[PDB]
Order: structure tokens, then C-alpha cells, then sequence
RNA sequence: GCGGGGUGGAGCAGCCUGGUAGCUCGUCGGGCUCAUAACCCGAAGGUCGUCGGUUCAAAUCCGGCCCCCGCAACCA
RNA sequence: GGUUGCGGCCAUAUCUAGCAGAAAGCACCGUUCCCCGUUCGAUCAACCGUAGUUAAGCUGCUAAGAGCAAUACCGAGUAGUGUAGUGGGAGACCAUACGCGAAACUAUUGUGCUGCAAUCU
RNA sequence: CCUAAGGGGGACUCAUGGAGAACAGAAAUCUCCAGUAGAACAAAAGGGUAAAAGUCCCCUUGAUUUUGAUUUUCAGUGUGAA
RNA sequence: GAGGUAAAGCGAAUGAUUAGAAGUCUUGGGCUUAACUUAUUCUCAAACUUUAAAUAUGUAAGAAGUCCUUGUUGCUUAAUUGAACGUGGACAAUUGAAUGAAGAGCUUUUAGUGGGCCAUUUUUGGUAAGCAGAACUGGCGAUGCGGGAUGA
């Protein structure tokens, strides 16, 4: 009764979106405004802090765009954080701060701007931008790029932002999306933000859950129990981690348990190779024969 | 009454290509233009700002000015019995590099390299291009290629 | 039919020709081509017209639609 | 495993929605909003007429209906009260092609709600939305996609699940 | 080439300036009368020439088409 | 070779219908004290990675598959067209000379390639 | 003609069809699926636009100040507009 | 580089359009009658279109160039990055396609004119016109001479 829709003309005239748009990974409107440079700043690149969250990891890359594709300047991951003394909550707000700090220190060390622009060393949760030194190189400037993630006050992407800013990178931002901002009296509760930097929210949850529902506390906080880490011991974890990141931010790659050819040979055992022309033609001849 | 508005007559010239609507690929925004570059002008109908007039659609010119989001381009326009130098401000979506110039710069490099090779060898080479010359003499073998005779064919209808 | 068309010609301005086609009916096939396609099971009736065999597309539907097809 | 017996294929309620469409505003709409708030424990939302119709006495962009979406344990509680009013008896036609279904109730005090003169008696529409784990892939912002053909709900599975799980009869 | 008209059975409003179709006569039911007219109390009856369009809303505002009645068609 | 993040070109990448998928990754997945957003912790936010699952996403393979792309002693040197003549023809039009040259049609082939970084049985 | 129908940001997706839910029906509101734009964008027509240029929410006044350069019409004068 | 005319196309989008056929009757009539759906079928478009010529059209083919080193600046970069203009050094008659060039550049001043018309081709209105209106080129006007008997 109603015309069948998926016709050959519908498919023929269909215009497919950009490949990374149909995968739902790239916002090209935002990417255009983020990437395009002043034409009178000819080959000078704009740098993006790409901050991405998975269900288990935090990805922070400093990226510049080019015709053949983006080029990574430095990258940091939350799964690197065991090396600095953080083992659990690898998607905390606080792990986000640590990864931002790591990527900032790593980039400034790659640039030679370590001793200049050491950032905020005594962290108190205040809002602060990296200021330029007199008669010196200007701070490394990067722009925050959060992809498809929503701008809500308290979100972890701005935790990576805060870590990177305190690490010495100049990242323009306003404090009104940090945990601690109050929209009525528009100022920042620096105490709440500095609590969020050092895992204070998780520490409070640990204490209250231990004192109220011990069995749920047992299931949720199993790793802290087995390592014997009470709610009193979290802030020193994050402070020691920050000190360790500041002392040695160089990238260390995993010592590969297998070389590339072993990985390749072991994965080629599992890829269905396509048929050939003759094989498909023989299948058609047979399927005709059975139909007779 | 007649109508001679700014975009009159542009029904097809300013259309996007078939199945080429929508977002501009970012390569358009990553190109770098310098004063003296030679650029082709092509209006993009989806970018209403910084558009060329229909006259400059399909014209090629010299870049003379570089601003935040656009280039200034010099075009020569026949007005009566002489050319007038025109200066048009165009956002980069409406601009593209000209490929003939890249070819010519390549030839400049090749001529220099060949001249240097000859100078190191001790001789002189010719750098001017040449038009296609008439072919020289040749011998054609008939091995497995005996001349085969053709004739005009009779008329036939097929209706 | 030739005389019938001969009479209709006088109703038109200018000149017209009456041509006998080599093809089977209103089909685009020559008479021998149509007989070959018919005896090979590659045509079926569709009212006043026919449908021809396609060697493209879903093989199962092609085989069902022309059951008498002699695959060669 | 490639098996339909897998535990991520277990059917379950996504949401029950509670519709009360009265053809006007003021007292009746307020009282219907109140009955939904009492029943559901939630504040409902009012819907507007998308265009004036004089045959219905309805007028464009005017508050007419009210509804509320309930998901979780309270959804199945309200559903089981609704089916005790329906006497655990439904028809085949009640089930949509996708695998959802619903029914209606002519009086809320039949759902164990005490009569109040301040509210009166109101009918009510139920509609339960079925689903399986992984429905997020069609809901989330990033990397949104569709659902595999096997993982889709349908009328057949929804009816079988309903009869087995509620000990109820579905009349063809 | 223009101009007006087209709305209950009849003759007319309402258009303008969108949101309700009003008037007189007529028709139908009951009454008064021996009966009829007059008179008295009640009731029906125009989707607005027609096909579209716009508008949240068309008798109305915006075009095409159909019927009716008219004005202009001059200088040799 | 697999996978992820950010991409370039933007269907050889799309679409339908089946099937398969080790390792890691990704994912679904658990919870609601805290920042936050909702009629609804569904989406958005946050917390745990702890209880589970490859079922779905994702990846690959299959289809005389649709679409798309490419090719050609395919059609066709056809249609059209620049130049020429005191060429032909009542004319509409047509041929010839020196040049350019389609589309539909037909048949066959293919079905993403790739940059930077990280990681993996 | 418009204090938004101007500016910025955000979230969402439109016409239409199919299948379902008391009164409820062709048309009320509620649900899911399909949906390349078949909608919408003040007004003619053409062009343009889908994580938007459409719909809805939040904040606003860049519809401001100074005076040059340029494009169209063109005498390369004026006006209008950009 | 640009273009959307000619041609082409419509079992490709929009719009127009002839004929059956198989379904659907859950949708309205009288086994039908129309509608609907599917695969087909005949024919079209100045104000339709995926495709798409020929002719015509933009630009380049160096000395005001190329390469090396490093000067200026209040602009620009995270920068010792660039941008623009340079010093010093090198590359010589093939200084970077063809053919031509009673030479190239520059200025002032002023006449007449501002009714046109014809031909091939493209083309609009009109039944058409030695009619009316456009496009490119050549002409007549302004021009005799040989030919077309005669004739812008
Ligand atoms: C193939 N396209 C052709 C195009 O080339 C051109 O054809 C001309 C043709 O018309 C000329 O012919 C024309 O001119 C002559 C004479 C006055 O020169 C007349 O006698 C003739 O009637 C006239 N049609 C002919 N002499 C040369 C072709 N190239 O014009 C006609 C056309 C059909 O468009």
C-alpha cells in the first residue's frame, strides 16, 4: 500500500557523510573552528589538547593538524600512572588531573621549557593561568579539545585541563566549570577544587561507605582493602604522584614481549581471506547445478 | 523590467557538485597563501561570506594581501579598450592554488640541475623546450603482419 | 496492415515511409534472436510484453523466475 | 559463543509511560497531574495541542494531556497493579511490531489509590517499552549506531516473555 | 480592455478591517375561526459560484476558471 | 597483522541479509555519597574496574546481492560541432574537404587507501 | 517585515510512512521503528544548510565608535547594496 | 583552470505521459470498476536533470629569476618560528617554447559622430513580411574597379 522506500535510486543519489562523522567520532564544525589558523600566521600551527575518556583509560595528546593528517607532539595515558604511584581509579577526576600534569611536564621537557614555566607547584585549587616571563619565551599555548563530550561543571575533561594548566602549559579557560564553582555567587571554592585534585571525594565516599554499608564498601573498594589503603592515605598518594611526575616526566614505552613479526604472524591465523574469482564462479555453477 | 542584481545568472555556477554538499573538508583551511602566489577563484555557494562576484568565477590571479581568513587577489578585467587591475577580497574557501606554477618551478629546478651536470662534465646542454617535430624514417617488418586488405562495405539497414 | 497504414499516411503533412521491421513484434530482438531466447527459456510473458533473463543479481530469484532456463 | 541463550539477551522493561489526555486545561489537567504524581511519585509534564481542531474543541499549543515515564522497580510495580486490574489478560493486537505493548485503565482508584474529592476519577494509558542490554549504543552521543538483527525485540519474543514471566494469557 | 454581481425557496446584509452567517417575505407544526385571510406561540432552512493557495483560523485575504448585467472602442 | 586516540582524501568506505572473531583494546556492563542534569541516573554527570558478557556495538568474511568506482576493437568515429565551396536538394535537410568529438547502451573488473602516536598471544 | 526573525553558546532532528495505548474516531496525546531532507529557514524565485543555517533552551545588544581600502552597476562619477 | 549550451536521459531525482500484467482487498464499488504496491511498457521539458562536447574563455612558460650565507622590524611563532624587504657569494648568450615585430614607452589637445543598414551562422515575438528585436564576424554607409544583363 505504501511505496517501498529503500530503492536503487535512493541509494544512488545518497551522499555519505565524512567517514569519521558516520562513525560518530569527529565534530567537523568544532574541528574547523579549533584547527583553522590566521592566514597571516603562515605555517605556525595551532596546538590542541585532545582529552578522551574510555571506560578504563584517559587519553591526552597534544596535536597539530596537517594536510596529510594530525601529528602528535606528546601524549600521556592514565595507564602510565602506576609508574607514578597511582594504581586504582584510573578514570578519577584526580587521575585526570595527574594525566594533565604529566602531559604538560612531558611537553615542556620536550620543548626545553622546564625551568621556565614550572607551573603551580603548591596546589591549592585556585584559578590561575600561566603568565609569561619577562624577556623570555612565551608559554607553550594549547587549546582544549573535548570532542563530543558535554560541557558540564564538574566534568573530568576540565580536570585534565586543570592539571595541564598547573603543569606550565598556557591553556585559556574560565573557572566556571570546575568542581567548586557556584553559579549564584560566581566565584570558585578553591577548597572544593583542591579536594577534587587529591581524591578527597573518593576518600569521603570510602569513609562514609565503610561507616554505613560495609559489604558494599567491601565490593567497591576491594583494591584499597587488599593494599591496605584507608581514606586517610589517599591525599599522600596523589601528592607523591605529583612529585614523582614532576621529577621524571619522560616517556617510557612498554618493553614489548613480542616483536612486530610475531604479533603479525599470530594475528594472521585469524583473518578470513577473501575468495578468488574462480572460487565464487564455481560456487555459482554449483548452486545452479543443485537448482538443476 | 530587467533585473541585474549581484548574483543574477548564477543558478548553476554557484551550485555545489552532485553529492558534494555539506561540510567543507579541512584541507581547504590548512593551505598557506603567500603574496605572489597564483590562485584559481571558484565560488563555494555554501560560504556566503567573502564570495567572489560571478565575473571572477573561474579566473586566475596573483595574491597581493593576506588577512585572518581571506586573501587579496589581483585580476585583470577588460573594460573597453584596456584592462583594469581589480583587487578582490576572497575567503579561502573560494580560492585554490594553481597547478601550472608548481610544474613550472619543478622545471626551473630541473634546468638548474641539468646545467650544473653539464658544467661539471665540461659541456653545454640545451634547456629550451621544443614543439613536436615530424617523425624520422623507419623500417616496418611484416613478420606475422602481412598487410590486410580492407574495402568499403555495402549499405545495410537494421530497422 | 500495409494498406491500412498507406491510408493513414495521406492524413499527415509531408512524406512518410512504411517499413517492415526485422524484429519480433514490438521487442528489440530480431526474429531469430527472439526464437533462440524463447526456446532457451530466457523469456516469459508479462501481458502484452515479455521479461528477459538477467545474469546479474540474486541467483535464486533469477532461477525461480525463469524455471525453464537452460544454463549453458 | 554466538548463542541466543546468552545472558545479555534477557528481555526486560525499559520504561512504562503513563498518559492521561484530557481535552482541556485548568481543573481537569491539574487533577490529572495530581493523580500521576500520587501514583508515580514523580512530577509529570504537560503536553500541548499541535494544532487547533474545532471538532475536538482543542486549540493549538494549549495544555491538554499529561504523562510521566517510570523506569526500574517502580515501573514493574505499577505494571503489575495495572495487570491485576486487567486480570492478567491481554490480546495479541496489544503488542507492537517492534515488541512493545500497553493497555488502558478507566479508573485510578482501581489501582489501590484512595478516592479524594480534590482529584476525582481519571482514566490512564499504560505503555511498556521492552529492551535488552546494549540499548545504549543507539542512545549515546558518541559512536551511536544501530542494533543487530538478532538483538532486536519483536512481537513473538515479547509475547512469549510476557506469558512465561507473568503467568498470563494473550488472546489472539 | 475593463467594471460590478454569485450568501437559506425570493429579494437583500455580513467582505472592507479574518474567529459569530443578520433582515423582510416565504415554508412547516400548533393555536384563534363554522372555515379562510389577518393575527398569536414555535421550528426548520445558506458548508457562502467553483478549483486551488496562504493563514493557528477563509463568506472574508490571494490567483485560475464558470455564469449574469453593464461601460469604453476615438482622428481621418 | 589486530586494536585504540587524533586524522587526510570523503561510498572501492554506503546499504540489505547471513556467518565468524584468539590476544589486547574498545564496548556493553555495576553503583548513586560527592560535582552535575533530568518528568525518568534513559541521555548528561560522577564513582568503582569491583559482579558479569562477546549478545549487541566494532572488525572481518559470504551474496551470478542493490549502490558506488574503474576499464574497453562495447555502442561510436555515431549524436553534436569549428572551418570551406557559384557543393547537392523546391525545401526541411544531406554529402564531401581540413579538424574536434559525447551520452545512453553492452561487457568485464574491483569493493577503502592511508598519516601521526600508543598498545597487543 | 523582525528586540528577534539581530549576536554568541548548547542540546536536539525535520516532512512523511508503518506498527502499538481508556474515552479517542480520518485528525487530540503517549511508544517504538523507518526516514538524504521528500521539512523548516518573514516575504518572489533561484542558490545554500542535518551533531545546522532547521526546532527548543540560556545569556545578550557587534542593528555600537573612528575613518580609510575593495566588489557590483560604472564615466571605473553619484546613489543603493555588499 | 572555469563553464551547463548542443547532444543525451527518463526500467536516474522533479514535472508530464500510453498500455497491459502480477499482487493487495486490511479500501472504496459493481468475476469485475477504480484505486493502491511491485516488476515492466509507449512518449516528452526555455523557465527538469545524473552525464556532457565543439567553438569561445582565465592563468603561466624566469634576471623584478634560482640557489647559499645571514641583516632589519614596533608584525608573527612556544621558539633561535615565520613574514616582507635586503647585504655578501655563485649561476652568462639555449636568460629557460613557436611565429612576427616601419621599434617601445609617455603626455597634452581638439574635430566629427551619438537615426544606421545588409549577408552567413546562432536566435526571440509573429501565420508571415523587403516585419520587429538580440549574438559573433565580415561588409555597405564612406568605394571606384572585373563578374552576377540590370542592382548599396
Ligand atoms: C555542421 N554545422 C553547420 C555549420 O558548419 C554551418 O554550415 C555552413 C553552411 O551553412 C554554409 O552555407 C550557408 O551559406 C551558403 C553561402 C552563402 O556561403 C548558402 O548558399 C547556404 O544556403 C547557407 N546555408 C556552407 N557554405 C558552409 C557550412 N560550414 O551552418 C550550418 C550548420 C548545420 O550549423
Amino acid at each position: 500500500m505504501q511505496k517501498e522506500f529503500r530503492t536503487s535510486a535512493y541509494h544512488s543519489r545518497f551522499q555519505t557523510p565524512f567517514r569519521r562523522r558516520q562513525e560518530g567520532k569527529t565534530d567537523y564544525y568544532q574541528r574547523k573552528r579549533l584547527v583553522t589558523q590566521h592566514k597571516a600566521k603562515y605555517n605556525s600551527p595551532k596546538y590542541r589538547l585532545v582529552v578522551r575518556f574510555t571506560n578504563k583509560d584517559i587519553i591526552a595528546q597534544i596535536v597539530s593538524a596537517h594536510i596529510t593528517g594530525d601529528v602528535v607532539f606528546t601524549a600521556a595515558y592514565a595507564h602510565e600512572l602506576p609508574r607514578y604511584g597511582i594504581k586504582y581509579g584510573l578514570t578519577n577526576w584526580s587521575a585526570a588531573y595527574a594525566v594533565g600534569l604529566l602531559v604538560a611536564r612531558r611537553a615542556l621537557q620536550k620543548l626545553g621549557l622546564d625551568e621556565t614555566y614550572t607551573g603551580v607547584e603548591e596546589v591549592e585549587g585556585e584559578f590561575e593561568l600561566t603568565e609569561a616571563v619577562e624577556d623570555g619565551p612565551r608559554p607553550f599555548k594549547v587549546f582544549l579539545d573535548i570532542g563530543l563530550q558535554r560541557t558540564t561543571t564538574g566534568a573530568r575533561v576540565f580536570g585534565v585541563l586543570k592539571g595541564a594548566s598547573d603543569g606550565g602549559l598556557y591553556v585559556p579557560h574560565s573557572p566556571n566549570r570546575f568542581p567548586g564553582w557556584d553559579i549564584e555567587a560566581e566565584e570558585l571554592d578553591a577548597e572544593l577544587l583542591r579536594k577534587y585534585i587529591f581524591g578527597g571525594h573518593v576518600a569521603e565516599y570510602m569513609e562514609e561507605l565503610l561507616d554505613d554499608d560495609e559489604e558494599k564498601y567491601k565490593s567497591i573498594f576491594k583494591n584499597y582493602i587488599e593494599e591496605e589503603i584507608e581514606s586517610e592515605d589517599v591525599e599522600e598518594i596523589y601528592a607523591n604522584a605529583h612529585e614523582a611526575i614532576r621529577a621524571d616526566p619522560s616517556f617510557k614505552p612498554t618493553e614489548k614481549k613480542f616483536t612486530k613479526e610475531q604479533y603479525k604472524a599470530e594475528s594472521k591465523k585469524y583473518r578470513q581471506q577473501k575468495l578468488t574469482r574462480a572460487e565464487r564462479q564455481a560456487k555459482v555453477a554449483k548452486k545452479i547445478a543443485e537448482f538443476k | 523590467g530587467k533585473s541585474r542584481g549581484y548574483r543574477s545568472g548564477t543558478r548553476y555556477a554557484f551550485q555545489r557538485d552532485f553529492k558534494k554538499h555539506g561540510a567543507i573538508p579541512l584541507s581547504t583551511y590548512l593551505k598557506v597563501y603567500k603574496v605572489g602566489d597564483i590562485v584559481d577563484i571558484k565560488a563555494n555557494g555554501s560560504i556566503q561570506k567573502g564570495m567572489p562576484h560571478k565575473y571572477y568565477h573561474g579566473k586566475t590571479g596573483i595574491v597581493y594581501n593576506v588577512t585572518k581568513s581571506s586573501v587579496g587577489v589581483i585580476i585583470n578585467k577588460v573594460v573597453g579598450n584596456r584592462y583594469i587591475e581589480k583587487r578582490v577580497n576572497l575567503r579561502v574557501e573560494h580560492v585554490k592554488h594553481s597547478a601550472c606554477r608548481q610544474e613550472f618551478l619543478n622545471r626551473v629546478k630541473s634546468n638548474a640541475a641539468k646545467k650544473r651536470e653539464a658544467k661539471a662534465n665540461g659541456e653545454t646542454v640545451y634547456l629550451k623546450r621544443q614543439a613536436a617535430k615530424p617523425r624520422g624514417s623507419r623500417i616496418i617488418s611484416t613478420e606475422g603482419n602481412i598487410p590486410q586488405t580492407l574495402a568499403p562495405v555495402a549499405y545495410e539497414t537494421f530497422i | 496492415v500495409i494498406e491500412g497504414l498507406r491510408r493513414a499516411r495521406y492524413k499527415f503533412p509531408g512524406q512518410q515511409k512504411i517499413i517492415i521491421s526485422k524484429k519480433w513484434g514490438f521487442t528489440p530482438l530480431n526474429r531469430d534472436e527472439y526464437i533462440a531466447k524463447k526456446t532457451n527459456g530466457e523469456v516469459i510473458d508479462d501481458g502484452a510484453y515479455v521479461k528477459f533473463l538477467s545474469r546479474k543479481g540474486n541467483l535464486e530469484a533469477n532461477l525461480q523466475q525463469f524455471p525453464n532456463y537452460q544454463y549453458s | 559463543s554466538d548463542k541466543s541463550q546468552n545472558v545479555m539477551r534477557e528481555l526486560r522493561i525499559e520504561k512504562l509511560v503513563l498518559n492521561i489526555c484530557v481535552g482541556e486545561s485548568g481543573d481537569r489537567l491539574t487533577r490529572a497531574a495530581k493523580v500521576l504524581e500520587q501514583l508515580s511519585g514523580q512530577t509529570p509534564v504537560q503536553s500541548k495541542a499541535r494544532y487547533t481542531v474545532r471538532t475536538f474543541g482543542i486549540r493549538r499549543n494549549e495544555k491538554i494531556a499529561v504523562h510521566v515515564t517510570v523506569r526500574g522497580p517502580k515501573a514493574e510495580e505499577i505494571l503489575e497493579r495495572g495487570l491485576k486490574v486487567k486480570e492478567y489478560q491481554l490480546r495479541s493486537k496489544n503488542f507492537s511490531a517492534t515488541g512493545n505493548f500497553g493497555f488502558g485503565i478507566d479508573e485510578h482508584i482501581d489501582l489501590g489509590i484512595k478516592y479524594d474529592p480534590s482529584i476525582g476519577i481519571y482514566g490512564m494509558d499504560f505503555y511498556v517499552v521492552m529492551g535488552r542490554a546494549g540499548a545504549r549504543v543507539t542512545r549515546r552521543k558518541r559512536a551511536r549506531s544501530t542494533i543487530g538483527n538478532s538483538h532486536k525485540t519483536n512481537k513473538e519474543d515479547t509475547i512469549q516473555w510476557f506469558k512465561t514471566r507473568y503467568d498470563a494469557e494473550v488472546l489472539d
